[PDB]
RNA sequence: AUAAGGUGGGGUUAGUGA
């Protein structure tokens, strides 16, 4: 039922979306870790 | 490419192979700085679309365009298609040495030259000119020629004139079907800028001059010139390889002239006296002292080869016209004299140049033709046939008929009123009884016309063949039949409705008197679902026939005998009802498989590897022999080829 | 009774049927259209305001900023209309819109705005149009042509037979919206209502019930009737209406009230069925085996468990029965079922839906519309909104509205832009009709579901798209806005703008140009209905019936006109008569028929509604009294023709045109002949070419003065006056008095349009037809324009014509032709070429004009000016040079060093090469103009100067001219105040006019106009001076070009062309001809009285191509030639008014009943001599389309002639000299010649330019280019068995490089000798595929 | 021989009588 959706767009989003926003004090926990 | 200022006119190609560059690189780039894998499996993605962007757009789920919002071309639409490299640019060439113009007629010229404009032919034979102006010195480096034939000087005219002297062309009409629309002629320069062509080539062309365009060819070298003049010359193809008909039958107006030189009124001037020769009879014709159609016992002579090709006078006083002891001075030796004894319609005079050309070869049929051709015009001009509003006659039964019809449908239809009737039985009352009655005034025309003209002969009275000028056009064969002059004179029709029925009350009027509004209008109905139809089947027929010459494309008659003796079996077909194909057409040069067993019972005819020509379809028809298996095509036991006496007669030689 | 103007050439008019209605205004389509397109219209249908007041107002993002709308005002255009064809500028004026821009304070979208602004703001430009309706875009004459279209609505189809093979037809119903997304029900064999959305893939209909927040017992009890089972006494009796019990046999013995009434064997009958509803009983008892194939409907549950016994859209079981027998439910609801009546269609339906609740429904929509993606419940529901329940996603018009509500029987013609729910279960409830039987499906082609657009439709819908595009735009910069800094030109770009619409403009399917070289060949391209364009069909993939006629065209679409070819029928033409409707159907105008008076007032029908009434036809005869003298009449009830009564007619038709259109309107004698030669004539008809000298048409069809008059191209008296100044150039007239303004008195002054160049390269120039001091009438033609003759459109001459063979010349359709007509020059026309010579400044600097030439000889260089240029009027060759032209290569423009040592050493260097536009080779002709354009702040040519003082003098020769006629009429008004209040008539004039202020006159209002005029006066003098010198601005100034050039210069030169054998002319018949041999004179037929032929056409064309009209014709251009040769036989003879008087009355009475019945006796005898001598080459003679002459007028007019009732006259030959047998008809045919001349057909190539992708020559003549030999010819050269020559021709003839250049040197060798090569296409092709990843080799 | 020259769209011309 992944309906051979030929635009990698799509897809792209459909992988990007796994993500979600972080806010910005979790930016200071990961730079603190760089 | 640039266009027309700073602009360029891209490629499609240069366009995507930048895009499969650059992806290629931001993936190097990218593999450099150790991306995670959702980027790096996205641009791999993206040159996977890429490339294949580059080898077929489109055969992926969408396309690209780059510009006007129009999918670009990849490299796989640049082979395929109507313009990929086979159709287009393979097979289909754009030649030089080429010139193309509007034809027209210019009937003075024989059959195996064409007219040719002076301006046309400069151009064409630029090199020649170089070639024979540097022999001759006039002069002598080559761009002092250049400027020769640029500015016209007087004595290019003399070379020119010169070196078309045996110089064949070809010429060409764009919807070229069969292989009659190529061939060959010699170029007589003409003043003017349009092509004159003999007439006779016209009805082969199918080139009516309406307005259509024809191209030209030159074969420059020596061996091409010789496979003009040897093959694609016109005076070689007068049969057409579909059968053995003539294709240089005369077309329209000098069957006309001739169907009115052999015919007859019933009293005339000089009816009936006697004379020696047709010689007097051209003294009598254009002294004007006796009419052209009026009958005259008169002497001629003839000739025939009944022994090994051998011509014998003979004579006698035979009863005849004048206009056909006229036109029998134009015939050559061997022909029997009752070939003109008749009114010469349009087939008579077809197998009178076919049976010419079985008899007397090829050359007599030639000049024989040309010559019918000039005494064509000639009384034809002479003749004055013209047209007229008062030619057309109406039958004046017409309206008595359309009256006692139209009472019959309120017959018929008051029983439907009451409704005794159903209503397609209703329907299919009416629509026979207009049936008939259309058919009554389709004799009604045709017996008024045909034999109206009623005159007295030295005596009282007497009926003979009209001499209106339409009844002539149709009855030659000209142009037209009983059906148009049917749609003239008496009614029109019943012409159908949009859904493929037909409508109940026909058009009751014709062309001679004004139709109302909805007849006109039912008609253009039918006009214009017809042309539409003849739009779209052009198109399939091209189809079809751009199709099995690709299956069949291949085969060569290469080898003389395979030596077999099988083959298929040829009878007279018959439907169900009458023989609607004899069997001498069907069997008529084909060599057979078998020996023809006479039906004499255990007696040989004709031996078992034979050429079928006329006299032996003479032969096996005097005997009633019924089936003949034959060799064919299917049954040649050749690799790669067909053995020629599988196959039998060239049909054209 | 006539216009003083109509009297120079009165035709004479056959027609017995009494015209009751005119023709319209021919343009009135793109008029009304375009006009209804820019005026300032309130209440927003239909036009601009629609757009602004659709769009706007338009808030922010919940910013509380918003922009709102105020008004719009369209300036004047900054340059005229023929100034912008010389030019190349958009004829179009500046879009200022007054905007209004507000924003809300924070804490308060409702509350009070902190601030307001408002600017009328700029947005591109839009084209107008011309009064001949067409546009012009850059510097070319453009026409929109109207689209058909269908129209939005719904509808419904069967796709019968075909599909499936089963002999099973289909059902389907379409909604078409106006804008957005089609939606479309269908079913299948299986016979289940699925749906699909924009064509996509299939779906039950009932997931988009379930989507529109239905439950189930919701959609059984909509779809289906309540069919009611009972528990009672045992097996659970019956409630029945025995209507239910028809079209099915008794199941089991049906009765009641103790009685039998149906046995098991009887199908109840309505006689059975008037049995019981005649006891009338409903409580009846079935066996309980019956409910066991019974659905129930609703959903009965337990009630002590509370759980389900049983859904809805199952089966019953008779254990089922059992358990709700337990239950105690005493109702059982179910549903009727009839296969043939009433069949449960959409039950299966929820059977193979797998969903259940809204959410899941609106998943799989949301699943199918953008497949592979998550699901996401809002994205799912927006986009369910987003697709048929928004005002921006969605519409349909109101047009849509009105087909809608009358196509489910609604009531009100108003409605909603989106639809509701009621919309689309209504929409199920009629398909689902149509599958049980009742209703029927509609055909396209019927023209009430075709709706026209015009051209303000298709301008506003492309706004439309470029104001919501900038729309995303300023939303965005104000969802951004920071406050108090923005004024609204910052989110507002013209660009957008003005590139949507002059996209549209420049590029459209329907944006065509138009053709110019016949006043008839603009005047149909205006009238042109495609069904082409954006929404519309594809030429090659429509099938034979769109292609077709339909009977709801007649009167409404010309049947026959349409172009043969790859489209015919597709671009079809209006009829006569037709206008549009308010919607955008095609209204046909009618009579009104009382009940046996036909009323004469006129009435207009749609399509559809037509077919309800009975229509008289219009050659019925009627006398006198609204009564039709028959009692049965021709008349048409719905698409078909059949004899009526007398009284149950509705309407009659107006006239007997309405079934044409204008392009065969003017073909005479039309009935007589076939519509395929009918379809020729007026195809061909329009192609024809104006002549030198024009002339009028003997058989004229009366339709001459609407078209000549309605085309623009001839010049019109706008008021009744009297002529003044006549001049070839320029014509003034004297206003009438009582058509003078009070205020403002002036006159009138054309002027003419003189040689310009047209659209297809000829000539267009305008005559004077008027003499002077003559009064003239308002709406009057005073110019002759090009193949107008004294207001009568004119295509070509007309000429005597016989028909006989004549020694094959005539062949097939040859026309042979006397020398006599050439030598008339009657047939030569004149064609007007434009060349252009461009100065572009590269790098190596710019490029120069002047006459400095390196290396060639003086003979160019006689005939340029001391500018380069060549003057006015030399005549040129080809291959002359009209401006010469040079490149600086090798200029240097450098450092002061240089110019330093160029001080030093002098100036000698960098002059060479030459690109001077030279004349193509062949042609030659006259030069007659030339234009120079030259960008700003460049230095301007002593030759553009003094073609630009002689504009510079004739424009202040022309406001010169102005003002003193202004000036005498305002200083003559003071002559006329001091007529009373002190009249010095010998002191007015001995001081001029200046000082007639101060006289001695009282101190009243008669001095102060004196004063005010002296004002007048002063802005007279002031105002003058401004528009002389503004006029001088536009003049002097440089104006901008192309981005890179100087200057270009623009050549006009000019041709003449006569004759030539190969040349293509015809007639008005579908008879074509190319012209075969010019011969002399002598060898012409000749009657007795030795006047020649000049065309002998040929006999054979007429009974196979069945175009009897060209002979009826030729007998009555015989008849109307020996008439005004008659009257000319009686005038060059001294002869009185009386006798001309009394012959020519004679000639207009004429026999039967015709309209015309005009009298001589009312005239001056001077317009009697003045009209003799128009009629002493000819009587024009009308003849109406279908009402025309019959045979007993024209023998009578012969009769009035000395020609012989036959009209075959004998001949003589000019070389025998002697009779013809059989006398021969003769003639005057009126004859075309057409733009297809063989000078540019004919065409060579020995060895020119080569492509360069292949090495293979050009094609085309203008790129000096070969043939092509396709590949039939291929076919038939090894039909033969052609060897050499193709392999010659295919590859040395063609591709190969080194054979061609080796075969040239042995032609100028002398030799022939073929070197094969390899073909350069193949080496292409295998390294192109080489280049794809294959490997292909040449073997050994 | 310095007039050259890709891609779209539109318009037109020539292609039966049973
Ligand atoms: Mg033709
Ligand atoms: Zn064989």
């Amino acid at each position: 039922e992944i309906g051979r959706t030929t635009d990698p767009v799509r897809m792209y989003m459909r992988e990007m979306g796994t993500v979600e926003l972080l806010t910005r004090e979790g930016e200071i926990d990961i730079a603190k870790r760089i | 490419v640039p266009l027309d200022g700073g602009r360029f006119a891209t490629s499609d190609l240069n366009d995507l192979y930048r895009r499969v560059i650059n992806r290629n690189n931001r993936l190097k780039r990218l593999l450099d700085l150790a991306a995670p894998d959702i980027i790096v499996r996205n641009e791999k993605r993206m040159l996977q679309e890429a490339v294949d962007a580059l080898l077929d757009n489109g055969r992926r789920g969408r396309a690209i365009t780059g510009s006007n919002k129009r999918p670009l071309k990849s490299l796989a639409d640049m082979i395929k298609g109507k313009q990929g490299r086979f159709r287009q640019n393979l097979l289909g060439k754009r030649v030089d040495y080429s010139g193309r113009s509007v034809i027209t007629v210019g009937p003075y010229l024989r059959l195996h030259q064409c007219g040719l404009p002076k301006k046309m032919a400069l151009e064409l034979f630029k090199p020649f000119i170089y070639g024979k102006l540097e022999l001759r010195g006039l002069a002598t480096t080559i761009k002092a020629a250049k400027k020769m034939v640029e500015r016209e000087e007087a004595v290019v005219w003399d070379i020119l004139d010169e070196v078309i002297r045996e110089h064949p062309v070809l010429l060409n009409r764009a919807p070229t079907l069969h292989r009659l629309g190529i061939q060959a002629f010699e170029p007589v320069l003409i003043e003017g800028k349009a092509i004159q062509l003999h007439p006779l080539v016209c009805a082969a062309y199918n080139a009516d001059f309406d307005g259509d365009q024809m191209a030209v060819h030159v074969p420059l070298t020596l061996e091409a010139q010789l496979e003009a003049r040897a093959l694609m010359m016109s005076t070689n193809n007068i049969l057409s390889p579909a059968n053995g008909e003539p294709i240089i039958v005369p077309s329209q107006d000098v069957v006309l002239g001739l169907y009115y030189m052999t015919r007859d009124c019933v009293n005339a001037k000089g009816e009936g006296m006697v004379l020696t020769g047709p010689k007097e009879a051209e003294r009598l014709y254009r002294s004007g002292l006796a009419s052209l159609h009026a009958r005259v016992k008169v002497r001629i002579t003839e000739y025939e080869k009944d022994a090994n090709g051998e011509l014998v006078a003979k004579t006698s006083l035979k009863d005849t016209t004048v206009g056909r002891a006229i036109l029998w001075m134009i015939v050559p030796k061997g022909l029997p004299y009752s070939i003109v004894n008749q009114a010469l319609g349009k087939k008579a005079i077809s197998k009178m140049l076919n049976t010419c050309y079985r008899i007397l070869g090829l050359k007599p049929t030639v000049i024989f033709a040309d010559q019918i051709m000039y005494t064509g015009f000639a009384y034809a001009a002479r003749s004055g046939a013209s047209v007229g509003i008062d030619d057309m006659v109406i039958p004046e039964k017409k309206h008595e008929i359309i009256s006692e019809a139209e009472a019959e449908v309120a017959e018929i239809q008051e029983q439907f009123q009451s409704g005794l009737v159903t209503a397609g039985e209703r329907y299919n009352k009416v629509i026979d009884i207009w049936a008939a009655a259309n058919d009554r005034v389709s004799k009604a025309m045709m017996d008024n016309l045909q034999t109206e003209t009623v005159i007295n002969r030295d005596g009282q009275e007497e009926k003979q063949v009209s001499f209106n000028s339409i009844y002539m056009m149709a009855d030659s064969g000209a142009r037209g039949s009983a059906a148009q002059i049917r749609q003239l004179a008496g009614m029109r029709g019943l012409m159908a409705k949009p859904d493929g029925s037909i409508i109940e009350t026909p058009i009751t009027a014709n062309f001679r008197e004004g139709l109302n509004v909805l007849q006109y209008f039912i008609s253009t109905h039918g006009a214009r679902k017809g042309l539409a139809d003849t739009a779209l089947k052009t198109a399939n027929s091209g189809y079809l026939t751009r199709r099995l010459v690709d299956v069949a494309q291949d085969l060569v008659v290469t080898e003389d005998d395979c030596g077999t003796h099988e083959g298929i079996m040829m009878t007279p077909v018959i439907e169900g009802g009458d023989v609607k194909e004899p069997l001498r057409d069907r069997v008529l040069g084909r060599v057979t498989a078998e020996d023809v067993l006479k039906p004499g019972t255990a007696d040989i005819l004709v031996p078992r590897n034979t050429l079928l020509h006329e006299q032996w379809c003479d032969l096996l028809e005097e005997n009633s022999v019924d089936a003949v298996k034959v060799r064919s095509v299917v049954s040649c036991d050749t690799d790669f080829g067909v053995c020629a006496h599988c196959y039998g007669r060239d049909l054209a030689r | 009774v006539y216009s003083y103007t109509e009297k120079k050439r009165i035709r004479k008019d056959f027609g017995k049927r009494p015209q009751v209605l005119d023709v319209p205004y021919l343009l009135s389509i793109q008029l009304d259209s375009f006009q209804k397109f820019i005026e300032q219209d309130p209440e927003g249908q239909y036009g601009l305001e629609a757009a602004f007041r659709s769009v706007f107002p338009i808030q922010s993002y919940s910013g509380n900023s918003e922009l709102q709308y105020v008004s719009y005002r369209l300036g004047e255009p900054v340059f005229d209309v023929q100034e912008c064809q010389i030019r190349g500028v958009t004829y179009s004026a500046p879009l200022r819109v007054k905007l209004r821009l507000v924003i809300y304070e924070r804490e308060a979208p409702e509350g009070t705005v902190k601030d307001i602004k408002e600017q009328e703001v700029y947005m591109g430009e839009i084209p107008l149009m011309t009064d001949n309706g067409t546009f012009v875009i850059n510097g070319t004459e453009r026409v929109i042509v109207s689209q058909l279209h269908r129209s939005p609505g719904v509808f419904f189809d069967s796709d019968k037979g075909k599909t499936h093979s089963s002999g099973k037809v289909l059902y389907n119903a379409r909604i078409i919206p106006y804008r957005g997304s089609w939606l479309d029900f269908e079913f299948d064999p299986k016979d289940n209502l699925f749906v699909r959305i924009d064509r996509r893939r299939k779906l039950p209909a009932t997931i988009i019930l379930r989507a529109l927040n239905y439950t189930t017992e919701q959609i059984l009890d909509l779809f289906f009737e309540k069919v009611i089972f009972e528990i009672r006494d045992n097996k659970l009796q019956m409630e029945l209406v025995p209507e239910r019990l028809r079209g099915e046999t008794a199941s089991f013995d049906i009765e009641a009230n103790g009685k039998v009434y149906v046995e098991k064997g009887r199908r109840i009958t309505a006689r059975h069925i008037r049995q019981l509803e005649k006891d009338d009983v409903k409580l009846i008892e079935v066996p309980v085996e019956y409910i066991a194939g019974k659905v129930v409907a609703k959903d009965y549950i337990d009630e002590s468990t509370g759980e389900l016994i049983c859904a809805a859209n199952m089966e019953l079981s008779l254990d089922l029965l059992a358990k709700l027998s337990q239950s105690g439910h005493k109702r059982i609801e179910t549903l009727f079922t009839n296969d043939l009546d009433h069949g449960p269609y959409i039950s299966e339906t929820l059977r193979v839906d797998p969903t259940n609740d809204r959410l899941s429904a609106l998943v799989e929509i949301y699943r199918m519309m953008r497949p592979g993606e998550p699901p996401t419940r809002e994205a799912a529901e927006s986009l369910f909104e987003n697709l048929f329940f928004s005002e921006d996603r969605y519409d349909l018009s109101a047009v849509g509205r009105m087909k809608f509500n009358r196509s489910l029987l609604r009531e009100e013609i108003e409605g909603s832009g989106i639809l509701s729910k009621d919309d689309i279960i209504d929409v199920m409830k009629k398909l689902i009709d149509i599958r049980n039987g009742k209703g029927e499906v509609d055909d396209i082609d019927h023209l009430g579901n075709r709706r026209i657009r015009s051209v303000g439709e298709m301008a506003e819908n492309q706004f439309r798209v470029g104001l919501v595009r900038v729309e995303r735009a300023v939303k965005e910069r104000l969802s951004l806005g920071d406050l108090d800094t923005l004024m609204p030109q910052d989110m507002i770009n013209a660009k957008p703008i003005s590139a949507a619409v002059k996209e549209f403009f420049g590029s459209s399917q329907l944006s065509q140009f138009m053709d110019q070289n016949n006043p008839l060949s603009e005047i149909t391209h205006k009238r042109r209905i495609s069904a082409l364009g954006p929404g519309g069909l594809t030429r090659e993939r429509a099938g034979f019936e769109v292609r077709d006629v339909h009977p709801t065209h007649y009167g409404r679409v010309c049947p026959i006109e349409t172009p043969e070819g790859p489209n015919i029928g597709l671009i079809n033409s209006l009829s006569v008569y037709a206008q549009t409707n308010e919607y955008g159907f095609l209204e046909t105008p009618y009579r009104k028929v009382t009940d046996g008076v036909v009323t004469d007032e006129i009435h207009y029908l749609s399509a559809i509604e037509e077919g309800n009434y009975v229509i008289a036809q219009a050659n019925s005869n009627l006398d006198e009294e609204g009564h039709f003298v028959e009692d049965l009449v021709t008349c048409r009830s719905k698409g078909e023709s059949s004899l009526f009564s007398r009284d149950q007619v509705d309407y009659m038709d107006v006239s007997t045109q309405q079934v044409v259109s204008v392009g065969a309107s003017l073909i005479p004698f039309l009935e007589h002949d076939d519509a395929n030669r009918a379809l020729m004539g007026a195809n061909m008809q329009r192609q024809a070419v104006p002549t030198l000298r024009a002339d009028k048409p003997l058989v004229g069809t009366g339709m001459e003065r609407a078209v000549a008059v309605d085309s623009g191209v001839t010049a019109v008296a706008k008021r009744g006056g009297v002529v003044q100044y006549v001049d070839a150039s320029r014509i003034v007239i004297k206003v009438n008095e009582d058509e003078m303004y009070p205020g403002e008195a002036g006159i009138d002054i054309y002027n003419l349009t003189k040689y310009t160049r047209s659209n297809q390269n000829t000539c267009i120039n305008q005559m004077p037809c008027v003499s002077l001091g003559e009064p003239v009438e308002r709406g009057d033609v005073l110019a002759d324009g090009p193949s107008t003759d004294l207001g009568e459109l004119a295509l070509g001459q007309n000429m005597r014509v016989a028909f006989m063979p004549w020694n094959g010349y005539n062949f097939e359709d040859s026309i042979l032709v006397s020398e006599r007509v050439v030598q008339e020059d009657r047939f030569t026309t004149i064609h007007i070429q434009e060349l252009a010579c461009v100065s572009r400044d590269t790098k190596l600097g710019p490029e120069e004009i002047t006459a400095d030439i390196p290396n060639v000889g003086e003979a160019a260089l006689s005939k340029l000016d001391e500018s380069g240029i060549v003057y006015i009027g030399a005549e040129v060759t080809g291959g002359d040079i009209l401006v010469g032209k040079v490149t600086p290569k090798g200029e240097t423009q450098l450092t002061p060093e240089e110019k330093l040592l160029r001080a030093i050493f002098g100036e000698k260097a960098s002059d060479v090469k030459d690109s001077s536009l030279r004349v193509p080779n062949g042609v030659s002709g006259t030069v007659i103009d030339v234009q120079v354009f030259t960008r700003d702040g460049v230095e301007k040519d002593k030759r553009a100067l003094e073609i630009e003082e002689m504009q510079l003098k004739q424009a202040k020769k022309d406001l010169s001219e102005e003002l003193q006629i202004l000036e005498a009429g305002l200083f003559s008004r003071i002559r006329a105040v001091l007529v009373a209040g002190g009249v010095e008539a010998e002191k007015l004039d001995k001081l001029p006019r200046d000082r007639w202020l101060e006289l001695g006159l009282t101190d009243e209002e008669k001095q102060n106009q004196l004063e005010q005029l002296a004002e007048q006066y002063d802005e007279l003098k002031h105002e003058f001076e401004k528009k002389l010198e503004a006029k001088r601005r536009k003049i002097t100034q440089g104006d901008d070009l192309a981005p890179g050039v100087l200057k270009i210069v623009k050549v006009y030169l000019a041709v003449k062309r006569r004759i030539q054998p190969g040349d293509k002319m015809a007639g008005r018949h579908g008879n074509k001809g190319v012209i075969s041999k010019i011969n002399p004179i002598e060898d012409m037929p000749y009657d007795e009285n030795g006047t020649p032929v000049d065309i002998v056409l040929n006999p054979l064309g007429v009974p196979s191509r069945m175009n009897i009209g060209q002979i009826l014709e030729t007998h009555l251009g015989m008849a109307a030639k020996g008439i005004g040769d008659k009257i000319n036989a009686m005038l060059k003879q001294q002869q009185e008014v009386a006798k001309l008087r009394e012959f020519i009355q004679r000639a207009y009475d004429l026999g039967a009943d015709v309209r015309q019945k005009v009298d001589l006796s009312t005239f001056s005898d001077e317009e009697v001599m003045r009209l003799a001598e128009n009629l002493r080459k000819g009587m024009p003679i009308a003849t109406p389309v279908f009402d025309g002459a019959k045979e007993a007028e024209i023998k009578e007019l012969l009769k009035l002639g000395d020609l012989p009732t036959s009209g075959q006259i004998r001949l003589y030959d000019g070389r025998t000299g002697e009779q013809f047998e059989r006398p021969v008809t003769v003639g005057y045919m009126y004859m075309l010649k057409l733009n297809h001349l063989v000078d540019d057909k004919m065409h060579a190539r020995s060895t020119g330019s080569y492509s360069l992708v292949t090495q293979q020559p050009l094609g085309g003549k203008a790129q000096f280019g070969g043939q092509r030999f396709g590949e039939m010819e291929v076919w038939a050269l090894e039909a033969y068995g052609a060897a050499y020559t193709l392999q010659e021709m295919l590859t040395v003839k063609s591709d190969d490089v080194n054979g061609r250049t080796k075969m040239y040197k042995n032609i100028v060798d002398g030799n022939h000798q073929m070197e094969p090569g390899m073909p350069e296409s193949f080496n292409v092709l295998l390294k192109e595929i080489r280049s794809l990843g294959i490997n292909i080799e040449l073997e050994d």
